[PDB]
Order: C-alpha cells, then structure tokens, then sequence
RNA sequence: AAGGAGGUAUUCAUGUU
RNA sequence: CGCGGGGUGGAGCAGCCUGGUAGCUCGUCGGGCUCAUAACCCGAAGAUCGUCGGUUCAAAUCCGGCCCCCGCAACCA
RNA sequence: GCGGCCCCCUGGACGAAGACUGACGCUCAGGUGCGAAAGCGUGGGGAGCAAACAGGAUUAGAUACCCUGGUAGUCCACGCCGUAAACGAUGUCGACUUGGAGGUUGUGCCCUUGAGGCGUGGCUUCCGGAGCUAACGCGUUAAGUCGACCGCCUGGGGAGUAC
RNA sequence: CGUAAAGCGCACGCAGGCGGUUUGUUAAGUCAGAUGUGAAAUCCCCGGGCUCAACCUGGGAACUGCAUCUGAUACUGGCAA
C-alpha cells in the first residue's frame, strides 16, 4: 500500500531523536582486538575504542549482542560516520549519580586532587568538587594537599554540576 | 524478489549525508533537510531498486559475469559474502587502478597468482631455503587478497554493481570507458552521471548494504538459475 | 577493409641531466571509408614503434559520421584549441578540396565531395581533432526528425 | 634562540590574585 | 625441362590486391556443465606466414632466388 | 583617497512597509569637472624626516649602498600643473545559468525554551561545477550565454620620438 | 582588448546611437506585384560559321540599380491614448 515516504518518515523520526549530545542504547553487532561496533539505528555504524568500553580491570564486561547507552556527538563526522561515545554517556550517569549521592548522602570516594576558590578541589569521574580552606579536614589541617592529591572518602552535600561543581565535604565520613 | 518500503526504512536507507556534503545532481533525489542532513525520498528509491533488479536478472538469465565493487570496510565482508553466495565475482579490496581498462596486466598478474597457489599446496617442495618460503607465502597472500575474487571471472565483466559511487568514482569511469551497465548505490554527495541504473540509498550503513546485497544476490541467483 | 594513413612525425626533446633525449610523435588516422574514422596519436625513441602505438590507438576510439553519399550533410563548423574549420557539401564529383590534415581525415572517413577550409591555427593536431568533432556534431535527416517528433517529408 | 602541547581558541564561577 | 598456380598454429580454411592490425572452424588441455559420457559454456596452449635474401620508418603482404607441392607439357615399345 | 575626540555645514548607499508619477530610460564623440606623489608661483610656518650638498668610512675605483650633519621639500592659505604598475593590468548598463564556507549591515517570523531556530535583502573574501580560455586561470561580483553604446589594436625597434 | 598589441585615471553630460508593455491610426523603413528605364559590346546559357581552336555571330539570361503606380501591416519609425 501507498503509505507515503513523508508519512512513514515521521513516525521513524518520532522514534529516534537526532539532537547531538544525548544518549541512545545501541546493540553491539561485533567486536574486535580495540574496537567495538555499536548500531544504534543511525546512519552508520559507531566504531568506539575498546579501551572505553574495557571495564575498571582492564576487562571486557561488554559482548555480541549487548545493550548499552552511548551519547551522540554527531550523525557524521564528514565520513557518513555517526562518531558516538559511550564515555560521554558515563559522564552523564556519573554526573547522575554524583546528583543522587549528593542527595543521598552516602558512602563515597574520589581523587581529591585540586585547589577550590575556598580550599582544596576533589575530581571524581565526572564530579569536580571542593573541600573548602578551612573545612578540607575538620582539625586545622594543612591536609589540602591531602584533598588536592589524595582521594576524599565522604559524601557529598552541595552540588552545582552544570557549574562543575560539588561539595566534597569534610563530612562525617 | 523486491524489497518493501518498511523494510527499506528499518534499515536506514533514507538517511543520508549533511546538507553541506551534498551534490546538486542529488537534489532531485531528496526528499528533505532535518538537522542539517538530508533525507532520500524513498519514493524515488523503490521504482528504481526494482528496475535495477530487473536488468540485473536479464542479464543474469543471459549468463553475465557481475562483479560486485565495495572497498568500504563496512560493506567489504557483506559484498564478498553476497558474491559467494551467488557465486559471482567480487573486488572487497582496494579497486587496482585500471583493472578492467589494463586487463592484459591483470591477466598476468592472475597467471602468476595461480602459479604460486598451484606450487605452493599442489607442488607442496615444502623446503624453500626459509627465506623464500616466506616471501613465497608471503607474496602468495598478498596476491590473493587482491585479485582473489577474480582469479576466476577470465574476461570482462557484464555488469558491475558498485557501493558507494563516490568512493569508487574510478571502477566506475573504468566501466565507461569500456562500456558497461553500472548498478550503482548513490548517496546524497555521490555523483550520478556516471551510473547507468541510480539506486538512491545510504551506501554507509551495513544493515542497508546487507539489505542492497540479498536483494541482488536473489535476483542474480533467480535468473542464473531459471 | 581499414585504410590507414600517417599524416605527421615530429621529433621531440626532454633536455635531461646528461644531454637531450630526442623521440618521435606519430600522429596518423584510420577509418573503414563507410563512414567510421578515428585518429591515433602515439610516441616512443623509434619511428617505428611510434607508428605502431599510434595506428593500435587510432584503430580504438573510433567514432560514426552520418554520411549523405559520398558527402556532409549540412555547412559545419568546428573548433579546437587554435583550429577553426568550416566544411561544406560540395556537389558530387568536384573531389574533396582541402588543406593537409583535414584532407587525410576525410579521405579515410570516405567523404568524396567536400569544400573546406581550416581558419586560425593549422597545426595538425588540433585540426584533425577539430575536424573529427565537427563531424561529430552532424546530424542527419532521420535524427533531426526523429529528435523533433516530425516526419523526413515534413523536414525535407 | 631552541623543544613540547592545544587550537584557528577560546567557554572554562567569581573571588582570589 | 616448358608454362601457370600454390605453400598461413596439428588439420581444414581468412588475412595477400590497398605496407602497419596474424583471424575463423575442427582438434588438445583445464574448469564449469553431465551421476558420468556426450552435448553446451568459459577460459588456456599451439604458425613465424615453406626457406634464403632484396626494398622500405616498418614486409604473411611488395620484388627476387632456392626449396618443394599441384595443374597443365609434347616422348614410349 | 579617507584613521584621536567633539561641534557646525553637507553628499551618497541600504532596509521595511506602503502611497505616488507613468518610460521621465541606457550609452556617449566633442565639452566640462574631479584627479596620489613629485614639481611651479605668491605669502607664511618649520619639531621630526630628508633629494641636493659637506664631511667620515668601504672599495682597485665608490660621483653609491653604511655613518655624522644638512638646504629645498614634506605642513598651511590661494593659484598652476594634470601625470602614476592612476591595476582587478578586467569600459558602462541590463538579462539568464549548479553549489559551499565565511565577513559586514539591515529586516521578518518560530516558544528569544539563555548566548538560539527558520527565512528575506544590500555590499564583500575565499574554494569550486558546467561552460569558456593558448594555457595560466575565471567561474552568479564571469574571463560563462546574450543584448545597447562607447574607447582602443594591427610584427619588433626607430617611438609615445620628430614636425 | 586580465597576462601575448589593445578598456580613456574617474565621473557628469549636449549632439548622436539604442528603446518595457497594450490598443488605435499612418504607411516612412520593410515586403509583394506591375510599368518605365538600366545603350551596344563584354561576362554566362543554348545554338550557328570559319577543316578544329582562338575568333566571329543569332537568340536568351543577366545588368544585383533607380523611378513611378497598385497592394500587405508582422516588425521598425511617426502620431494618439
Ligand atoms: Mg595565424
Ligand atoms: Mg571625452
Ligand atoms: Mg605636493
Ligand atoms: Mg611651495
Ligand atoms: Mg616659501
Ligand atoms: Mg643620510
Ligand atoms: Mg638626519
Ligand atoms: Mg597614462
Ligand atoms: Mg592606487
Ligand atoms: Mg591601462
Ligand atoms: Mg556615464
Ligand atoms: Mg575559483
Ligand atoms: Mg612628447
Ligand atoms: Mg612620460
Ligand atoms: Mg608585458
Ligand atoms: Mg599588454
Ligand atoms: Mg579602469
Ligand atoms: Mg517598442
Ligand atoms: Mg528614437
Ligand atoms: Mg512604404
Ligand atoms: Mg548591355
Ligand atoms: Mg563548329
Ligand atoms: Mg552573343
Ligand atoms: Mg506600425
Ligand atoms: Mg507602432
């Protein structure tokens, strides 16, 4: 039947958005010695380093078949390329979770390893934050290098992560 | 056996390249502009897929040769399996400059390609002084990977079916020169002159390029068949 | 049944480190009289071999003329990088009037009654080639009816 | 003057300085 | 000996006239084809153009010599 | 050709929406005007720079390059001169012919979802298709396809010289 | 006529050249026909006479022009809206 190419192409569009920057799941079609394919229903398949896909041990946790969520940077890069990063998709559910942590406020860890505008700064995948001048340890601790270099393990109480920023407090933990 | 039009979509044949990529021999073959890349009316597509796919099978049922051209590493594994699969010939690899206008060359370089596979496993003199067993293996799969889909097509070719027109701009103006039915997949910065039966479609995509490639290969294996 | 006549060599240098390497440009053409011709232009160190190359080339690339008798069918111009030519559908038995290359040309072709002459550059190459397209771009009484959707006793 | 990095180059909280 | 004609992959044939381009069929091999043969299709191999020369930028082609082959040539008691 | 800021007088261009006149247009030989720098006349001014000139060097020579000085001039007012590689080495006007990336200056719409999104003009730089070109290259700002008018060329020197 | 010779240094502008679109009218340009003339010789065509030819010669054609008259009104020009 004469379902019109106009037609059929909106409800394929209302399926999948093509904004750069978010987030879509792909089935991984193969995998080879560094490289993952990732079809994620795009103009082409994504080609993203195995390193990225390799787990915190080094390990390859992914497989054939698998779901995972990779963000868009753009439907091509010049090549017919669709250039997707899954890393960019565990800044944001890093950046997700470091919300809920900082909601939450639970047990949590991450390379203190800088100097905030009022002390020290913490990195933590994806989560910059600060531990102040006189708040980076509870005594009077010249330990701001401490906090700039060594990882804090607290929680978080006050986050601003569109402005990169956290609180990685010198809290009970 | 077509295709449908769904079918077509699920795979992601209307998707083509950014807007500023484009050819404007292509504009005819668009159907929009979303997000700045250009959409293919598949409307266009369909007729021309089945005509296409009809050529093909005349000559099929006449006995061509068909040699499927993709080069992109995408579309290379596909194109050999598809030409396996219909047991016609196929270039997976770098297209040799001048491989259909220079056959005499390539001729000679198949005569060498069968003469080393032939000592080599046939002759089996296994001892070769080391050093030249190994360039003899060594130039022996070079050779095959080269020119392995081919050794057996012994002349030209009846039709040359082509992934992406843009890419192998060169086989193309080959088959020209010679003069020969081209059955080419042309994206939206593709150039269409050159092509005799225009398929428009997104040559990038595998899940497209397997589609494009069991279509043929059903149509070419009906018509050999008979 | 291919008649085939050589219609220019000239030597040619390339000035390399030692001295000057001279070699010979062949340019000749071929046709089957009825109607097909097509011009060959080869090089090597040897007269010999340069003609050869060149007669295998004007043999490939061949190109049909519509032939009205013996003769053109229409005034026809033709151009190229210096020649300009104009030829003309002289009547039967004045004998193709014109000058050097052209002349070769179109005695293989097989016209017999032509009026021509070669304006701006007479170098051979260009005007053999110039005269080549302008017999190309002729068209007969069939196709310009065809192409216009009329009968030849409407075209007349 | 020599070497390294980033880009066509900057957004990169102000504060501090 | 007289005159004429001829000699082109193994065989049978074009190409000679107009000097440039070695073709067609059978046969051989391989593959496909056929269960296989056969048939059919696709490839691959095979002449230095009888030979010795001459001419020419270049000769199966033009010229000459020689070698042969064939036809015609008047002679057997 | 124009470059600190402010004021006075003044020309042109462009955009928006309309209203108006109704071919009032284009080009232009003679003619008229404007026209860098250097130069000339009269009168001022004169810091810096700087032909000429002076001296010190360099060199076989150095009537130069280099160094120390330094007058016309460079600046102002009013006249004259009227020439430049005054160049996009591309006369002015108009129409048509695939595109891309920018800059600059208007303006319309879309939720300005906040720096945004989609249009629609003017001028401007680069890349490139057909086409054109001797080639180099030009390429919607053409050197492409055409129309109107004007200027100019006819081998190199002699010579933009003589009368 | 960008680089081979050739775009005035640039503008304004008289004479001059060119003129968007519709209708009417005129018939100047334009076109058609006719008449007069465009000397003869020469040129060309078909013939004829010198034994042939050169040469001579009969008839035609041509002399692309100009003038007058009668028509056509698509375009250009004039006039009117
Ligand atoms: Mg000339
Ligand atoms: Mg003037
Ligand atoms: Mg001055
Ligand atoms: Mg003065
Ligand atoms: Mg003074
Ligand atoms: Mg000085
Ligand atoms: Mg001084
Ligand atoms: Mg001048
Ligand atoms: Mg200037
Ligand atoms: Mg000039
Ligand atoms: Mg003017
Ligand atoms: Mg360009
Ligand atoms: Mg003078
Ligand atoms: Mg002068
Ligand atoms: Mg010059
Ligand atoms: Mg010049
Ligand atoms: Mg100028
Ligand atoms: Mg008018
Ligand atoms: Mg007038
Ligand atoms: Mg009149
Ligand atoms: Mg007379
Ligand atoms: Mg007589
Ligand atoms: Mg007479
Ligand atoms: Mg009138
Ligand atoms: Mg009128």
């Amino acid at each position: 039947m004469t379902e019109s190419f106009a037609q059929l192409f909106e409800e394929s569009l209302k399926e999948i958005e093509t904004r750069p920057g978010s987030i879509v799941r792909g089935v991984v079609v193969a995998i080879d010695k560094d490289v993952v394919l990732v079809d994620a229903g795009l103009k082409s398949e994504s080609a993203i380093p195995a390193e990225q896909f390799k787990n915190a041990q080094g390990e390859l946790e992914i497989q054939v078949g698998d779901e995972v969520d990779v963000a868009l940077d753009a439907v091509e890069d010049g090549f017919g390329e669709t250039l997707l990063s899954r890393e960019k998709a565990k800044r944001h559910e890093a950046w997700i979770t470091l919300e809920k942590a900082y909601e939450d406020a639970e047990t949590v860890t991450g390379v203190i390893n800088g100097k905030v505008k009022g002390g020290f700064t913490v990195e933590l995948n994806g989560i910059r934050a600060f531990l102040p001048g006189s708040l980076v340890d509870v005594r009077p601790v010249r330990d701001t290098l401490h906090l700039e270099g060594k990882e804090l393990e607290f929680k978080v109480i006050k986050l601003d992560q569109k402005r990169n920023n956290v609180v990685v407090s010198r809290r009970a933990v | 056996a077509t295709v449908s039009m769904r079918d077509m979509l699920k795979a992601g044949v209307h998707f083509g390249h950014q807007t500023r990529y484009w050819n404007p021999k292509m504009k005819p073959f668009i159907f929009g502009a979303r997000n700045k890349v250009h959409i293919i009316n598949l409307e266009k597509t369909v007729p021309m897929f089945n005509e296409a796919l009809a050529e093909l099978n005349k000559i099929a049922s006449r006995k061509g040769k068909i040699l499927f051209v993709g080069t992109k590493r995408a579309a290379s594994e596909a194109v050999k399996d598809a030409a396996l699969s219909c047991d016609q010939f196929f270039v997976n690899h770098r297209w040799l400059g001048g491989m259909l206008t220079n056959w005499k060359t390539v001729r000679q370089s198949i005569k060498r390609l069968k003469d080393l596979e032939t000592q080599s496993q046939d002759g089996t003199f296994d001892k070769l002084t080391k050093k030249e067993a190994l360039m003899r293996t060594r130039e022996l799969e070079k050779l095959e990977n080269s020119l392995g889909g081919i050794k057996d097509m012994g002349g030209l070719p009846d039709a040359l079916f082509v992934i992406d027109a843009d890419h192998e701009h060169i086989a193309i103006k080959e088959a020209n020169n010679l003069g020969i039915p081209v059955f080419a997949i042309v994206d939206t910065n593709s150039d269409p002159d050159g092509v005799d039966f225009v398929i428009p479609g997104n040559d990038d995509a595998i899940r497209a390029v397997t589609l494009y490639l069991g279509a043929v290969a059903a149509t070419v294996r009906e018509g050999r068949s008979q | 049944e291919l008649q085939e006549k050589l219609i220019a060599v000239n030597r040619v240098s390339k000035t390399v480190k030692g001295g000057r390497i001279f070699s010979f440009t062949a340019l000749t053409v071929v046709g089957d009289g009825n109607g097909r011709v097509g011009f060959g232009y080869g090089k090597a160190r040897e007269v010999p071999a340069a003609i050869q190359k060149a007669m295998e080339k004007a043999r490939r690339n061949m190109i049909n003329v519509a032939l009205n008798n013996g003769t053109l069918q229409h005034p026809v111009k033709g151009v190229h990088t210096g020649s300009r030519v104009f030829m003309q559908p002289a009547s039967e038995g004045t004998g193709i009037i014109a000058g050097g290359a052209m002349r070769a040309v179109l005695e293989v072709a097989g016209v017999h009654n032509v009026l021509a002459k070669a304006y701006g550059s007479t170098n051979p190459i260009n005007v053999v080639r110039a005269t080549i397209d302008g017999l190309e771009n002729m068209n007969s009484p069939e196709m310009v009816a065809a192409k216009r959707g009329k009968s030849v006793e409407e075209i007349l």
